[PDB]
């Protein structure tokens, strides 16, 4: 519904013990499948196939992670183990501030995810597409470590 | 160079792996990918089943590489192993030699 | 400088000892001159065919060979004769028909032998013959028959052992005579339909036993003899009944898995003594009658039983089970209750399809870290006010279809889930205050759901 707008933050630790930063700006939107709130916290890509809960024991990750996920063409995975809306919540279980959906491959997922608007979830779920995906991913291929910020005007 | 994997991107890696190779989730900071590989890597074990092989970490305490879910095969720096268990002080019935680190 | 094969990679293990990786090069064949040092060496991915027109002895360092994904149909005899230190050998993924006859013969050193993922049938008698340290072995994902006994009675030092996804149908007795090191067995996702009474009567340091996806009609009574078994598993098999005393033999049990089983019986004195034993679940047993004796493992903290016949409850339950916290006995045909005042440390109960008639006072007394309790379509028809009074954790409950007319409100203050449909007699208003933080509400009449501000969720 509302406009996302995300700060792709990267960082230096300088050697006395202070920060440099370098702001990259992009665009995306609010799902009414998650909150309309803003939120923060530091990046992690998750794999579509790493979020199932036919998997008994996982990895753990450090409460606040910004999930990040590219989804594949449609007809590539018939049936996962959770829709869509099913790994937005299997995220925000293990730990998730926020998810982030690359659409590119798939906007069948958008009328997937706001279908579900009676019953959101705790924490924002937000999609991007275009040039702005493409910049995201250029961002998480080639660098460490990344703080995303995303803001509810 | 994405090797081993049916299906590749640049974004997620490799992905639904090539004949009968076992897909792991690789890490490194913030950014997640698969990998097909034949061997687990040192730290974990490769788990087979008929549609899905992949490597699941050794949770066996000062264990770097073991067998099953349960059974170590090495150990770490200044440990010794025993029957798949990894300890300080060898136990009685057989003393330690430090040739190999082992009892 | 130094002979580090053309296009490959090489590194240090220890100061002069030398790691090489030759994996996907697509060789032909390998390379004829060969560095010695090499205590590590990887061909993975190759398209070789046979070893070799010049095979290499003289590698006396070497520990680690990794010789998988190759096409290799056959090993020569006098192939790995150098090899006196060789610690770990990987042959997976190659299309072998076999264990070679007499080429892995007498490897002094060798600690593990992966042979997994091949097209092997027939293992020749011996072939493992003067394997004095082979700890480990891989035998997966192989066109194996059945249990080579007369090859395994060499292996006294075999540790683990994995004959997972063959056509393994049978088990003879004593299948696995001299293998007393043994503490590993992973039998999964085989065609294992009949097994003898004493096949497992060879390894007594067996601690972990995987009979899971298989076919199996009865109870495996071979689990008798041995006493040092900690996790088991045969989910997903065709058994029908667990005896009685069936883990007599077998104390110190800390897992087990027998789920996708029609088991309908189950002895009563079946799970005694096991102290260790953590969880329990049971499903579907409809021909149990009565209730389980729990001598000697009061450690089970989940306790669940569904679908059966149990009449009633021993009222010296709980003492039997303390450090017990969720409780399922959903779809059961109990009436009375115990006091359940013993069974401290419980924070969930599922009593829902019961045929409970009435709810006393001292039935749910100090349960501080109780949190759910469900007790949907029984047939209570009074509540004593104080029966809810000293439940301070109670968060949510389920009282639907049940027949009540009156309400205690008395204790249970600030609960989160509260669902009363079915309860047709159930007809006064309930007040917003009384109940701060309901979250989800189920009300048989939506008039109720008004009082609480629906024209916080409500469903009439």
């Amino acid at each position: 519904k509302e406009t996302a707008f995300v700060e792709v933050v990267l960082f230096e630790s300088s050697p006395s013990g202070d920060y440099t930063t370098h702001t990259t700006g992009l665009t995306g939107r609010f799902s009414r499948a998650g909150a309309m709130l803003s939120a923060e916290g530091e990046i992690v890509q998750m794999h579509p196939l790493g979020l199932c809960n036919n998997n008994d024991e996982e990895d753990l990750y450090e409460y606040g992670w910004v999930g990040v996920v590219k989804l594949e063409q449609p007809e590539l995975d018939p049936k996962p183990c959770l829709t869509v809306l099913g790994k937005a919540k299997r995220a925000v279980q293990r730990g998730a501030t926020a998810v982030i959906f690359d659409v590119s491959e798939n906007p069948e997922a958008i009328d997937q995810l706001n279908q579900g608007s009676e019953d959101p979830l705790k924490r924002p779920v937000v999609y991007v597409k275009g040039a702005d995906a493409i910049k995201l991913m250029n961002i998480v291929n080639k660098q460490k470590v990344a703080r995303a910020r995303i803001q509810h005007l | 160079i994405c090797k081993g994997c049916l299906s590749c991107s640049k974004d997620n890696g490799c992905s639904r792996c090539q004949q009968k190779l076992f897909f792991f989730l690789r890490r490194e900071g913030m950014r997640q990918y698969g990998e097909c590989l034949h061997s687990c890597p040192s730290g974990y074990y490769g788990h087979r089943a008929p549609d899905m092989n992949r490597c699941a970490r050794c949770r066996i305490e000062n264990c770097d590489s073991c067998f099953s879910k349960d059974f170590c095969t090495k150990c770490k720096v200044g440990f010794y192993l025993h029957r798949g268990r990894c300890f300080d002080e060898c136990p009685d019935g057989f003393a330690p030699l430090d040739e190999t680190m082992e009892c | 400088l130094r002979g580090c094969p053309t296009h490959c990679h090489c590194e240090p293990d220890g100061r002069m000892l030398l790691r090489v990786d030759c994996s996907d090069l697509g060789l032909s064949e390998l390379p004829s001159n060969l560095s010695v040092f090499t205590s590590y060496l990887d061909l993975s991915m190759n398209n070789i065919s046979q070893l070799l027109p010049n095979p290499l002895p003289s590698l006396r360092f070497l520990e680690e060979l990794r010789l998988a994904g190759n096409a290799l149909t056959y090993i020569p005899k006098g192939a790995f004769t150098g090899l006196y230190s060789l610690k770990v050998l990987m042959l997976q993924n190659n299309q072998l028909r076999h264990v070679p006859t007499e080429a892995l013969q007498n490897l002094r050193s060798l600690q593990s032998l992966r042979l997994d993922a091949n097209h092997i049938s027939y293992v020749p008698p011996s072939c493992f013959s003067g394997l004095h340290s082979l700890r480990h072995l891989w035998l997966d994902d192989n066109a194996l028959t059945e249990i080579p006994v007369q090859a395994f009675r060499s292996l006294s030092a075999l540790q683990a052992m994995t004959l997972a996804l063959n056509k393994i149908h049978h088990i003879p007795d004593y299948a696995f005579g001299n293998l007393s090191s043994l503490v590993v067995l992973h039998l999964h996702n085989n065609r294992i339909h009949s097994l003898g009474k004493k096949c497992f009567d060879g390894l007594h340091s067996l601690e972990t036993l995987d009979l899971n996806y298989n076919n199996l009609d009865e109870f495996p009574t071979a689990i008798r003899t041995l006493s040092n078994l900690k996790e088991l598993g045969f989910h997903s098999n065709n058994i029908r009944s667990i005896p009685e005393k069936a883990f007599v033999g077998n104390p110190s049990l800390i897992t087990i898995h027998f789920y996708d089983n029609p088991i309908q019986f189950v002895g009563r004195s079946a799970f005694q003594h096991l102290p260790e034993l953590r969880t329990l679940t049971l499903n579907g047993a409809s021909q149990i009658t009565e209730f389980p004796d729990l001598t000697g493992t009061a450690n089970l903290e989940s306790l669940t039983l569904t679908g059966a016949q149990i009449s009633s409850l021993p009222q010296t339950v709980c003492n039997q089970l303390p450090n017990l916290q969720v409780l399922d006995l959903s779809y059961n045909l109990l009436e009375d209750l115990p006091s359940f005042s013993v069974c401290q440390k419980l924070q969930k109960i599922d009593l829902r399809h019961n045929e409970i008639y009435e709810i006393k006072v001292d039935t749910f007394q100090q349960l501080l870290s109780l949190r759910s309790l469900n007790l949907a379509w029984n047939k209570i028809a009074i509540i004593h006010p104080n029966a809810f009074s000293t439940l301070p954790s109670l968060i949510k409950l389920d009282l639907s279809s049940n027949l009540l007319s009156s309400f205690p409100i008395t204790g249970l203050h600030g609960l989160t889930h509260l669902k009363l449909t079915g309860n047709h007699a159930l007809q006064s208003l309930i007040s917003s205050e009384n109940f701060p933080e309901l979250k989800v509400i189920e009300m048989p009449y939506a008039y109720q759901c008004c009082a609480f501000g629906v024209c916080v969720q409500c469903s009439p």
